[PDB]
This record gives C-alpha cells, structure tokens and sequence, in this order.
C-alpha cells in the first residue's frame, strides 16, 4: 500500500494500514490531496553538472505518469535540447496536456550532444521528474521541469493549514 | 419586484442573529440573489451569495468562517444566519435579486432597503446632557454623552425652534459609547429674553431630559 | 543542528472554492493557464514541513511499484483509491456494536 | 484578489454640466462592470450594467463606455436628483465596490468660530469635553487642529461634519476634545485653529480657563 | 425564461436492455444506431427544472475541469459516490446521532 | 462542491453539501446518471448568424473533456469547415474517440474565410459543445455538434 | 450488471444483485482482481487456420479497451502482419501504452494479402484479444496477441 499521511492537532503521524483507528474522520474526498515537493530544496546542492550525473537514459521500460495536485516554488529548473551526433532528437515531445513548470525563478537551457543509449533518461536515484501537475519518470524535449516527489496526506477540516 | 430586510437587530459579541429578505412579486428561484454589508462611512462590502437552485453557496474569505447563507424557494424568504459575530462586522446588510442574467451572475438591479445590526455590545445607560453656553448673533448648543445605542433625537422647545439647527452625526468613541453634539444659532438681543431648552429622547435607555442653557459669569 | 531541511515552504497550488464568483468560469474570458494558479507559505513551524519532505521520499519507492505494475500512462485514480480504501476498512465486513474494528458507539 | 481604484472622490459640479467618473480596475475584467447610485439613507440603484446596456426606468443621460481595464461613467447633463454616491462593481474577480463618488454643488462661504468650554455639570463628574464649532461653510474642505497652551494636541480629537442644508447649501462641523479632569486644570489656556478657503488668514479662538 | 415541457432524450442504458448476440463485436450495432429513444412528458416541474439545474452546474463544473489536468475526465461520478458514502460513515457512528444514519 | 440533484418523487429539490440526509439512499451506481441539455430549449437563437457571434477564439486556454451518458434531440446542429485566406484550419482535428452528435434534424454547413485570433474556439455564455457523450469547450472541425450543459442528478428508481 | 464471483469456502457461490450476504468481507481493494482465462483452455483449436477463420472484418465499430491485471501462460500466440492486393494496411498500429503478450510458447506469424474489407478486424465469437493488462476487441499490426476472455472475483 502506498504511504498515506494523517494531520494531528499541531502534530503529524503516519497511519499504517493495518491498524485501524475510528478516531479519524474523512468527511469528503476534498480532504485528500496529492503534494509535491521538490528534490533540490531537501538537502542538495544545485547545479548544472551534478543534475547531469543524475539522470540517465534506459530503454525496454514504459514510461509511467502520475498527477500531483499541491507543488512547491522551485528555485532552478532544467530545459533540456539534446540531439546526437547524427542530429536526432534523444528525448521525446511532450504530449498533450503535459506543460513546463508553472513557478521558476531561475530556468537553466542546456543545449548539447549527447550519446543518448537508450530511447527513454530516466532518474538514476529514482526521483520523479515535475511538470505541469503530472509528474513524470522520463525527461521531455523542451519542456521546464524540477526534480521532486509527490506525497499523499489527509487534511484537517477544522482549522485549515492548507488550502 | 420588491425585497424587504429585517427593520431592527442588536447582539452582543459572539452571538447569534438571524437575517430574513422577504421577496414577492417575481419569480424567487429563477435568480440568485446575495448579501451585500454597508459599514458606517465605509464603501458596500460584499458578504455572501447563494445560487438560485440553493446546491450552491458562496462566501467571502472573511465571511466564510462565521457564516452561513440559506434561501427556501417556497418561502421566498432568504436567511442569513450569522455566528460568531465581531465589532467590523457592524453594517447595514442589503438583499438584491439578479439585475439581467438568470441564475448566472451577480449583477444587481434592485436592492432592499437594507437591515441594522451593531454588535458594539455595551450596556445600555442613559445619555449625560451637558451644556454650552454662549459668549459674548450667539451660538449656543447642548452635548450628548455616554449614550448607548443608537438613536438619539434633539429637538429645541419641542419643535417650536425648528430652523438654524444643525444636529451633528454621531460619533463612535474609544470607551464603545457614542456621543452626539448639537448647536443652535440666534440673536445676542434674543438670547436674554428667550429660554431655550433642548430635548433629548432616548427610546432604548427610556431617557428624557430637558437642559436648559443659560449663560452667567 | 540540522538545518538541511527547508522550515519555510512556499507552495503552488490550485484553487479548488477560492473564487465564488460566478462571472469569470468561462474559458474565454477566464485567466490563462499559467495564472490560475494560487499561492501560499507556511513558515514558523519545524515538524510540518521537514516531516513532509520526509514522507514522499519514502513513499516514492511504493510509488514506483505501482506505475510499473499499471499498464495506464497516467494514473488519476490513486489518490480516489485510497478513499475506497478507507470506507472498505471500516464498513466493508459485519460491523459489530462495542467492537474492536467496528466504528460505533452507543 | 483584485480591488477597482477611483480617481475622483468628491466632485464639484452643478446643474446642466458634464460629469464624468474614472474606474480603473487593477487587471483585466474586460467589459462586465456596472455602476451604482446611492443617496443618503437610501438603497443603492443600478445605474448601468455591462457598462454599455443601461437598465430600464434609468433616465437616458447617463452613459458609460470603455473596455477591459479603463471605464468611465459620463453623465451629459446633471439634475437635482442626481446627487448621490456612485460605486463601480466588476463581476470578474471577488465583488468589490470603488471607493465612491460623492457628487455635490461648488460658492465659497466664511466658516463662523465658536469655542465653548466645559459645563459646570460635566467637571462633577470629573470629565472634560471642550467644542468647537464651525458653521455655514462652504466648500466642504476644512482643517481643525486644537492648541493647548501653544502645544498641538492629535488623537484626543474627535469631529463630525452635518449633510449639506437644503436652504442655504452650508456644511457644518464640529470638533470636541475630551480630556480628563485632572488635565484639563493643569493646562490654563486652551484654544482652536480653523483653516478654510474662504479665510485668508486662519482664524483662532482661544478661552482661559476657569475665566 | 423559456422551457420546453417535452423532453425527447437519446442515452444509452446498460442494465435496462439485455438482449444478446448483439455484442458480438463482429455483427455488432452501427455506431449511429446503438442508442435508443425516450419521452418525458405531462410535467411541469421534472422537465423544467433539469434545465434549471445544468445551466447553473456549468459554473463548478468549469472550475473543475479547469482544475483537473486529463483531457478528458470521466471520474465526476465515481467521486460522488465516494463523497456520499465518506460523509455519513466516515467517521465514527454514533447511536442516535445527527450524523449517524443508525437506528435501533 | 458540483451540485448534485435530488428527486424525492416527481419532484426535484437540491440538498446541501453541509446538511447530511439519511434517508436519501443510494442503492448503487446505476443511479448516478449524467444527463446534458441542449440550449434551443431555452428560447434561445438557433440561427446560424447568432451562433458563429457567441463562439470566439481564444489562446492560452487548454482544452477540457466530460462525458455525459445521456442527451437530448437536438432540432438544429452545426458543422464547421472554416478556414483563412492562406488556407490553414482555424479548428483542430477531431481526437480519436470522438464522433459527432447521434441525434440531429439540421446540420448546419458554414464554410467560410475568417480570422482567429486563437487557437482554440470556446463559447462566450461558457455553453459546452455537445459531442458523442463527450462535452468538449472547444471546437472541433468538420464535427456535427451542439450547445449544451450538463447536469447530475440522483434517481430513486428501486424502492 | 457486471458478474463479480467471490470465493469463501473454495466452492463458488452466486451473488445476485438483490442479495446482500454481510458474511463476506472485503477489506480492501487489492482484494478484487481482474483475472484474464485464454480460449486455449476451452478446447478450441489451437491451429491458425481455425483462428484466422473466427476473425472478421468490420466497419461502424468503435474500439474498446479494458485492463486486466493477471493472465495465463499461452502455448500459441498470433501476430499479424496483412495488407491488401494495393499494399495499403489492413490493420491500424498499435496504440501507444500497448505491448505483446509477455508469455507466448509459440508465436504464428501470418503475412499474406487478403480482403480486408472493413476498418477493423473483430472475433465472430466474440472473444477479447489478449494484450499486456490491455484487452482489445480490435487487433493491431504487428502485435502478439492471445484468445481469452475476461473476469472479475473477490479475493478473500
Ligand atoms: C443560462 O441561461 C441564461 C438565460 O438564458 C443565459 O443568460 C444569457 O447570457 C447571455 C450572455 O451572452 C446574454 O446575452 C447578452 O444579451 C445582451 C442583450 O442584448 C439584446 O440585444 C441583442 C441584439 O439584438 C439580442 O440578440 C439579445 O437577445 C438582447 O435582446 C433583449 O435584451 C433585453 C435587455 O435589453 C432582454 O431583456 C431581459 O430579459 C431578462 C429575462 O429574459 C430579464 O428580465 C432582464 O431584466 C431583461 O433586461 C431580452 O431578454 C433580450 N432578448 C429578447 C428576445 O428580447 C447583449 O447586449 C449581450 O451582448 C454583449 O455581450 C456579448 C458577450 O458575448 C458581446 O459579444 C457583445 O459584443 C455585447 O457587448 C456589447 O456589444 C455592443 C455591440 O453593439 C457594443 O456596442 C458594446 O460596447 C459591447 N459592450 C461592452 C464592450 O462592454 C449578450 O449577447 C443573454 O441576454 C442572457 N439571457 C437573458 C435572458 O438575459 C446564460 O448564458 C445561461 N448559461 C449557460 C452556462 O448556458
Ligand atoms: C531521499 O533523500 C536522500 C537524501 O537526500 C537520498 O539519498 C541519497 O542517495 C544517493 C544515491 O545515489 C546518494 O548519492 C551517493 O553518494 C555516494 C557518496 O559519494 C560522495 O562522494 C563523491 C566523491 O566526492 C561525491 O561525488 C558524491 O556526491 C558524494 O557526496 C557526499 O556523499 C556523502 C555520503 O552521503 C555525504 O556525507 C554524508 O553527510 C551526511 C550529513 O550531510 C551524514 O553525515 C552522512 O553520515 C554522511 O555520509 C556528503 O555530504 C556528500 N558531499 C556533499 C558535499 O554533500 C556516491 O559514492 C554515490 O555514487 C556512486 O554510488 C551509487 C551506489 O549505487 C551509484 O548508483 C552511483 O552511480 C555511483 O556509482 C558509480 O557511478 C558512476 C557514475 O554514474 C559509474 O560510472 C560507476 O560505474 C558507478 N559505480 C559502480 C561500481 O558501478 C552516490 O552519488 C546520496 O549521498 C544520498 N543523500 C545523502 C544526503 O547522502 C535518496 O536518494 C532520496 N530518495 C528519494 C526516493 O527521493
Ligand atoms: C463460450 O464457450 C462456448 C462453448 O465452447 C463458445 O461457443 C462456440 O460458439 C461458436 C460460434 O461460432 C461455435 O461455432 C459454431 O459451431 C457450429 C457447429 O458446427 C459443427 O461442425 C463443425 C465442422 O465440422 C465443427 O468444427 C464444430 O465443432 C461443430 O461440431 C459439433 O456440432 C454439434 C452440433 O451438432 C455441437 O453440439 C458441438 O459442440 C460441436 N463440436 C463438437 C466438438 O462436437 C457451426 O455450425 C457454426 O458455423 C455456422 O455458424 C456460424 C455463426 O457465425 C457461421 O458464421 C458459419 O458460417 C456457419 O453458418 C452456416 O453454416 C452452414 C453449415 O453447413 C453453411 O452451409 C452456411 O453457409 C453457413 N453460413 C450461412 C450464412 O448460412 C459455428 O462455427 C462453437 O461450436 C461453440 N462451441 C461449442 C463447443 O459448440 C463461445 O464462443 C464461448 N464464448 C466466449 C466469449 O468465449
Ligand atoms: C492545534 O493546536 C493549537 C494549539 O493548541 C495547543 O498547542 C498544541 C501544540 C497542543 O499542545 C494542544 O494540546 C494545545 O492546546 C490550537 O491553537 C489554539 O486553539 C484554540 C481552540 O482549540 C484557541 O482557543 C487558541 O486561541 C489557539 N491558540 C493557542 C491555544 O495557542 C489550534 O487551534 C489547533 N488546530 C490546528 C490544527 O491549528
Ligand atoms: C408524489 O407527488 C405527488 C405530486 O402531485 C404528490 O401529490 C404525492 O403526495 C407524492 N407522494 C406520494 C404519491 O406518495
Ligand atoms: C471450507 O471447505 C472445506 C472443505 O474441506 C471444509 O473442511 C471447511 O469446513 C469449509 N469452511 C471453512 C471455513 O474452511
């Protein structure tokens, strides 16, 4: 079961699936809501040639896509033009309904060439790639994204701490 | 295609206090109607809004905590029950309908004469009615002090005097108690031989006093 | 002492009743893509945000197990799962008065 | 959210003349706004709605044009009943009224200075309001400030200002000063400054106390 | 307002008509013809009133989509159902209470 | 939230998101059905030349889907072939999975060179484009559709 | 009306719409699962040309896909690969998100011209055509494919 969050009075505790507890009350789903939170805020330095060593390209996986409704301000973020030696294109246009990141004070181009073994770059710690309320696992052409993670958690009704 | 309000209300802070917008003479649950605030000398604030179908309610980020709007459509009565209640949410409330789209916005053409309710919440006590007298034409006047609620009415000699006064509006004061000053002009020559007397009646605090003003050195 | 964690988050976020106004819904008079969005901080408190980052971190591995066993590109239904999840915990079997899994007091 | 701004407050104008009132909305509400008119005591009126269609019963002189951000509200011609404060409401955004626009009638007047002490009556209770009094004067501007023994007095101060007379068309205002019994003895002198168009010279009133 | 008391609607049922070898992907039915016909009628208040309500859910219903980010969003009537059941059951049921739908 | 209809019988009456009935029962999801209604009836213009003034073009906005399962005769319906005077097509092309409207007395054919100042169609009143139990804001081309909204309401049917 | 099976005592009971059984449980939804069952196990013939003869061309039809989570090992997989006498594709391309089976002991590969009068090709019998957790009335080009059908159980 994926993780899920609950919001104490001024605390905050996980609720585990098995254990269950009549005390908490879901009134409607309005209540859930899916966060994202950026990698690069939490614990890491930000620049150019590190966020290089993180990413990586691997074939014979699809790709997979999932949606995150709450997001956090990103202070860098990544447009990416890669083609090969021969001029293709190493990553794949953006589908419909997929848009860069909706905040970034700084956005770094980085256009260059590239080996590119593989058909899709995937993250090598496994952190999701933002977008516009759809995060990603594989890198699209020319499209603003920031490294992050999505989390799941149930909000208080009676006071409001978000939203 | 007219709305009437509630004529008079008083509360106390915190409490409870109910609004009725009675509607007649055109079709209620086609529009939607909503509430709109006046504060004294304050431009309209906008409180709340319900659709004409009533599954949905608006309310304004302020409003929204301590409010709650409800309309019955066979009634054609809109309630606004108000909780909680603060000193800034004094106001005269307005009821409207919909002015020419159906059910779909807000736009306002007729409004209802509107409804008072202070939440100041200090006890009622009598007005102190104190005296100016002239110096030295002669201006003389009566000041109202420490009354609570509102209204308070001046009249000279039982209307007799009726021209060259002004009655100053009320004036909001630190303690939460109003406090009212009206004046009068008249000939120096007149003032001797004629006794002007100002008249005070207070409904609420049942205070009637009669102060008359004579100047002496 | 351990200051790697960020107190202060300041979030883009969606704006799901923030508007009760009725005049501006429609599309073609309505704002642009990138200006629907609303925002807001929260600062002063330690454990609500630096636990938050905690959580995705953690629950990005069981993520990850899931997008690879679903077959859809994009998946709106994990969140909405979770709610069936809830009720089915509960109410799912016989629920019985004064008991231990049952949610109902006399 | 989104808050309209307007540029004129308080208009002079007079009967027959061209009136025209500037709403700004701070973004782009494009063409939904509307006007109002409210006068004293009275519920507000829907001028006009859309800021091109004018609503039914509402006389013809009134017009409004303008699109998306600028708006204003032209009257051709003005009338005796058209004397009442005016909002400016867009739909777009949060409902939010203007600041108002109060319209009214500018000859110029001599306010008239009267000071009167505290009552006899009033130092028993051991409070002391001092008021001053301005009257028949217009246009509506004026400034009070209190002098206790040559020193400026601010927040103790408390004013209100009468509606215009029917009559003679003339403002009044008054301010009073409420002070303790205890200060008001130690100070031996108290006095009050009046500044108006009509005087050249701001005219001061002062009494002595006990005197 | 007007409003048309007759009210001529084309939709789809699937519990309502069963009837077999139709779903046969190969002699399946025309796209034009799978759906059936039905009238409502003799009423005033039904047929004027549905009018009444789509016209104002157009209002929530643009925030969401607009809020939504799938091109096509066919969840709306799966979170209703949830929210139905979350508001009553949800949290604890109390005997005899307000929210509580039990009965002895 | 989205408002949601209730019939007790032969009647609908609207129930508050806050107020919490318990004698409204919801059986199973067979109830819950999605119903559109088309704008000629209420009263409003169907001629061509008030139709084309309503829809405008519009950027920046995105395009947005719902289904509806149940819809309603249309007596009159619009196909759009429009394109510029350099010849490129103001509407997209229809997605995979969407068809035009199954029920229509007209169908409407306008071809004609004007400009778009968008890339997307979108109706001012904020009506939706019926389609096959698809709603769509935008305009698709050479796709027969409808104006229309689209409610939800509860249907007590077993009882 | 989907029919939903469930298993208590390892004997298969009947749910009936209007009955309600309190004793079964359902704890959560990892308890449902979809489980796709071939044809192959239903002693049809296994040989491509009684297949090729059960499939047929189509016009009118849309599409339907539907997921399904757990499915069978095959001994005979089917790919396509069929134009017409102009050279022009019977069959449209596979849809992205859409893969082989994974589990084929032996996969036919057919390639030869034929009538192809239609838009797409459906099963007269109207079995589902097997994809990886996707099944498809219609088959795509170039795709290995199995001949089953589809159920849904509780999982106690
Ligand atoms: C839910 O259901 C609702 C009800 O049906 C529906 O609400 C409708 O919304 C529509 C929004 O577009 C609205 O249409 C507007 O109508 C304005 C009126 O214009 C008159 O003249 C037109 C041209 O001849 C006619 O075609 C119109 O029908 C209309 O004619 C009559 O007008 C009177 C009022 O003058 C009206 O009486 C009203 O009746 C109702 C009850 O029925 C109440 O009793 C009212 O109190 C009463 O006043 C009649 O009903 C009406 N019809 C008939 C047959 O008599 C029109 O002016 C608007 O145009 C402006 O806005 C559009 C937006 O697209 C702009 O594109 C356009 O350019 C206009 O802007 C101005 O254009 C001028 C051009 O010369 C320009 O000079 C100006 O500068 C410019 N203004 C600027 C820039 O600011 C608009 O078409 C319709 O009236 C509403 N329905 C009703 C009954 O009022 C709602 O949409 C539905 N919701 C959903 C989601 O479906
Ligand atoms: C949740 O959040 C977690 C925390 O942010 C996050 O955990 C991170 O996981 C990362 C896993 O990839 C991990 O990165 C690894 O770090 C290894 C350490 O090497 C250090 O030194 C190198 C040489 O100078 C530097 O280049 C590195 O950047 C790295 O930098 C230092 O790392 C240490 C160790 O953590 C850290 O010290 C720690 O500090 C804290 C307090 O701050 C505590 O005191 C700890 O006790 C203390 O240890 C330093 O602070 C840090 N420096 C600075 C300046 O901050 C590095 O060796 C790893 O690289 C190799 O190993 C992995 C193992 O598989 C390979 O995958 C990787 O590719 C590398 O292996 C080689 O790679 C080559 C290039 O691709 C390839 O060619 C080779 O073939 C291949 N080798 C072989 C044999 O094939 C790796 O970078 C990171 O440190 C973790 N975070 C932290 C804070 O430590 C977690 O991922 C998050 N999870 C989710 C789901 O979000
Ligand atoms: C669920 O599980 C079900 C059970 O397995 C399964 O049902 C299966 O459904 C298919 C549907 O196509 C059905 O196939 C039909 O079989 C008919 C039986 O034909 C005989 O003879 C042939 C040839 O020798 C044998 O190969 C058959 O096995 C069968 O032998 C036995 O026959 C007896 C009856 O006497 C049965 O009881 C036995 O079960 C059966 N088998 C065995 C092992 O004993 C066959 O006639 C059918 O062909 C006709 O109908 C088709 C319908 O589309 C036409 O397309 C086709 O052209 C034929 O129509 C006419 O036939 C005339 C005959 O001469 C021709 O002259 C005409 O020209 C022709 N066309 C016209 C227009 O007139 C058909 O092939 C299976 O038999 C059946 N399974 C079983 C066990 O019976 C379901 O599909 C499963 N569902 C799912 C979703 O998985
Ligand atoms: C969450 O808690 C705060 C504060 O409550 C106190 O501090 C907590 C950490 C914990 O120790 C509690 O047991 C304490 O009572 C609430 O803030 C107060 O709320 C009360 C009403 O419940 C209100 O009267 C006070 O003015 C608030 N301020 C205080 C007491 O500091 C807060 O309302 C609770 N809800 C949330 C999640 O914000
Ligand atoms: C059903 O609706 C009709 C409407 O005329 C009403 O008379 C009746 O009381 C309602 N209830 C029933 C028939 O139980
Ligand atoms: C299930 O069936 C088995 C068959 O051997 C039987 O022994 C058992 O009692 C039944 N019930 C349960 C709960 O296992």
């Amino acid at each position: 079961s994926i993780p899920l969050g609950v919001i104490h009075n001024s605390t905050l505790q996980v609720s585990d699936v098995d254990k269950l507890v009549c005390r908490d009350k879901l009134s409607s789903t309005n209540q859930l809501r899916s966060v994202g939170l950026n990698l690069e805020g939490n614990g890491v330095a930000t620049d150019v040639p590190s966020a290089t060593k993180r990413w990586g390209f691997r074939s014979g996986v699809p790709p997979k896509v999932v949606n995150y409704e709450a997001g956090e301000w990103a202070e860098n973020c990544y447009n990416l033009e890669i083609k090969k030696p021969d001029g293709s294109e190493c990553l794949p246009a953006a589908p419909d309904g997929i848009r860069g990141f909706p905040r970034c004070r700084y956005v770094h181009k980085v256009s260059g060439t590239g080996p590119c073994a593989g058909d899709f770059a995937f993250h090598k710690e496994g952190a999701f790639f933002l977008y516009d309320r759809l995060a990603s696992t594989v890198i699209y052409r020319g499209t603003t994204f920031a490294e992050g993670v999505v989390a799941f958690l149930i909000l208080p009704q009676a006071k409001k701490d978000f939203f | 295609v007219q709305l009437v309000q509630s004529g008079v209300t008083l509360v106390q802070p915190g409490g409870s206090l109910r609004v009725s917008c009675a509607a007649s003479g055109f079709t209620f649950s086609s529009y939607a109607m909503s509430w709109v605030r006046q504060a004294p000398g304050k431009g309209l604030e906008w409180v709340s809004a319900i659709s004409g179908l009533g599954g949905s309610t608006y309310y304004a980020d302020s409003v929204k905590g301590r409010f709650t709007i409800s309309r019955d459509n066979s009634k054609n009565t809109l309630y606004l029950q108000m909780n909680s209640l603060r000193a800034e949410d004094t106001a005269v409330y307005y009821c409207a309908k919909d002015h020419r789209v159906w059910a779909a916005g807000y736009h306002f053409d007729y409004w209802g004469q509107g409804a008072l309710v202070t939440v100041s919440s200090a006890s009622t006590k009598g007005p102190s009615v104190f005296p100016l007298a002239p110096s030295s034409t002669a201006a003389l006047g009566c000041l109202v002090k420490d009354y609570f609620p509102e209204p308070v009415t001046v009249s000279w000699n039982s209307g007799a005097l009726t021209s060259g006064v002004h009655t100053f509006p009320a004036v909001l004061q630190s303690s939460g108690l109003y406090s009212l000053s009206s004046v009068v002009t008249v000939p120096s020559s007149s003032l001797g031989t004629q006794t002007y007397i100002c008249n005070v009646n207070h409904k609420p605090s049942n205070t009637k006093v009669d102060k008359k003003v004579e100047p002496k050195s | 002492a351990q200051p790697k964690c960020n107190p202060n988050l300041h979030y883009w976020t969606t704006q799901d009743e923030g508007a009760a106004i009725g005049l501006a819904w429609i599309p073609y008079f309505g704002p642009a893509a990138e200006g629907i969005y609303i925002e807001g901080l929260m600062h002063n408190q330690d454990g609500l945000i630096c636990g938050l980052r905690q959580l995705a971190n953690e629950t990005t591995q069981a993520l990850q197990l899931f997008l690879r066993a679903t077959t859809e590109l994009r998946t709106f239904s994990i969140l909405n799962r979770k709610a069936i999840d809830f009720l089915l915990q509960r109410w799912g079997g016989t629920c019985h008065i004064l008991g231990p899994d049952c949610c109902i007091e006399p | 959210d989104i808050v309209l701004t307007q540029s004129p407050s308080t208009l002079s104008a007079s009967v027959g003349d061209r009136v025209t009132i500037t709403c700004r909305a701070s973004q782009s509400i494009s063409s939904w706004l509307a006007w109002y008119q409210q006068k004293p005591g009275e519920a507000p009126k829907l001028l006009i709605s859309d800021a091109s269609s004018l609503e039914s019963g509402v006389p013809s002189r009134f017009s409004g044009s303008g699109s998306g951000t600028e708006f204003t509200l032209t009257i051709s011609s003005l009338q005796p009943d058209d004397f009442a404060t005016y909002y400016c409401q867009q739909y777009y955004s949060s409902p939010t009224f203007g600041g108002g626009t109060k319209v009214e009638i500018k000859t110029v007047a001599a306010p008239s200075v009267f000071i009167f002490p505290p009552s006899d009556e009033q130092l028993k209770s051991g409070t002391a309001s001092v008021v001053c009094l301005l009257n028949n004067f217009y246009p509506r501007e004026a400034k009070v400030q209190w002098k206790v023994d040559n020193a400026l007095q601010s927040g103790n101060s408390q004013e209100s200002v009468t509606e215009q007379d029917s009559k003679d068309s003339t403002y009044s205002l008054s301010s009073t000063l409420t002070l303790s019994k205890a200060d008001y003895e130690k100070h031996k002198v108290y006095a009050c400054e009046v500044t108006h168009q009509g005087l050249s010279s701001p005219v001061t009133k002062s009494f002595n106390r006990g005197e």
